[PDB]
RNA sequence: CAACUCACGGCAUCCAGGAAUGAAGGAGGGUAGUUCGGGGGAGAACGUACUGGUGCGUCAGAGGUGAAAUUCUUAGACCGCACCAAGACGAACUACAGCGAAGGCAUUCUUCAAGGAUACCUUCCUCAAUCAAGAACCAAAGUGUGGGGAUCGAAGAUGAUUAGAGACCAUUGUAGUCCACACUGCAAACGAUGACACCCAUGAAUUGGGGAGUUUUUGGUCGUAGGCGUGGUCGGGCUUGAUUAUUAUUUUUCAUCCCGUUCCUCGUCUCGCCAAUGAAUAUUAAAUUUACGUGCAUAUUCUUUUUGGUCUUCGUU
């Protein structure tokens, strides 16, 4: 069930039983790792890089061939984002809604929503200070 | 002359349909009403007053309308429900009399 | 210091020995379908009707009820037609249908941010469930301030009925009904069924999304036989970058910017010889699934024209 809404989804991805890479690939480790970092320089987040790389190069799960995962790669080269993608996304969303409400003060739905969002921010943040990946001096607004 | 043409239409079940709904989506609907307004503003733009009315009375418009419309979603009827005049040009003697010709 | 088989040595030297279990029928976040809908806010228009007014006609009743009366009229009521004003609302279509956490939400177009489902060999890797305190939201009626005031209408008034009627019924009528900004948190706020997760028999139906699939990897000679694309060499242009130039000491002066084949190196595609997935004489929970057809189908526009050429009307021969 949804975190702070209601709904049951089941839209999902199930990767194959075999964890070995295809026969047909003509890449090797080097080629992959290059293309990862290279596209990262544009300002793509890990998500977007992986999607670009299945649709052009045919590398599905990066982990299978390169022997390690997108975020590890970027950390080792120091291109990993300071505040992690998942929460940064939320923050961006929230700000936009707040802007809207500075002009639209009789809107009700938006404000019900804003609560939910802001709550979620907190919970994520507290698991990025339980798991060290933010300063303990982190704060929202 | 500046006008308003009220319209109306209805969906139509397919001939092999086994479903008791006929209901449309939203995008479907809106297209019709789009592709209605456009045509009734394209034909009547370059057509004058007495030249116009002769279409409506004989139901010439209805032909050209529905036969475009139909593959957007099936229509059972289209009608022109009502027609009305808003803004009129100012009085003239000649443009008037030339539109009646001989007066019995 | 350069040169300099190889070694020692020097170099804020680099990459690889997968260097860190898996990716939950848990949560979160992405990307897309102009996705999906009476979900929410803002703006611009539209529709009849009720009520009032104005103009044009008619002339004596009209309202109302079981029966009446209260009520309005020759200062023309009621009725008919045309038009204007103001406020509220959005019929039928409207459903054992849709959306929202509930309360709730129906004209149209434009616009502003949101949410759910589905699709994925995308990303992250337990971030979750439930819940004293605390916080937000909440039908209608009520309270405050200002605005609006068409309709209906508590309180009140009048007329009836009744033994009585300060009740049901009729004509009226203030608060209220509407809006903006604050207050209140009292519903048969009901499915009288707390939230989250698992197992579980049947036939039709409905709303939203998505899908309907059957010869591959090519290995070895990699074998230039051909083609395609990229970087190099002259050439062409270029005040290209250094730069004579720019005063015509213009004399350049070169690898080069923009173009540039028959040259060398690299990538890829085409072509090729061989090799790779098709041998029944007997069947215990099955080795391979229907169908794949109908009905609809844009000349889809405005032109200003200007040089000829068919015509026409004046002078004059």
């Amino acid at each position: 069930v949804r975190m702070q809404g209601v709904g049951h989804g089941k839209s999902a991805s199930s990767l194959p039983f075999c964890r070995t890479p295809p026969s047909w690939l003509k890449i090797a480790s080097r080629d992959v790792i290059d293309a990862v970092c290279k596209l990262a320089k544009k300002g793509l987040t890990p998500s977007r890089i992986g999607m670009q790389l299945r649709d052009s190069m045919g590398i599905a799960q990066v982990k299978n061939v390169t022997g390690r995962k997108i975020l590890r790669i970027l950390k080792h080269k120091g291109m990993a984002p300071e505040i992690p993608e998942d929460l940064y996304c939320l923050i961006k969303r929230a700000t936009e809604m707040r802007k809207h409400l500075e002009r639209n003060t009789k809107d009700r739905d938006t404000k019900f929503r804003l609560i939910l969002v802001e709550s979620r921010i907190h919970r994520l943040a507290r698991y990025y200070k339980r798991v060290k990946q933010l300063p303990p001096t982190w704060k929202y607004e | 002359y500046t006008l308003r043409l009220f319209v109306i239409a209805f969906t139509k079940k397919q001939s092999n349909q086994l479903s008791k709904n006929c209901y449309a989506k939203t995008r479907l609907v809106k297209w019709v009403r789009h592709r209605i307004t456009n045509l009734i503003r394209q034909r009547l733009s370059k057509v004058n007053i007495n030249e116009a009315v002769t279409l409506l009375t004989r139901n010439i418009l209805r032909d050209r309308l529905a036969k475009r419309c139909n593959p957007i979603v099936p229509l059972r009827d289209l009608r022109i429900r009502k027609v009305k005049v808003v803004r009129t040009p100012r009085f003239d003697a000649q443009a008037l009399l030339n539109a009646h010709g001989e007066i019995p």
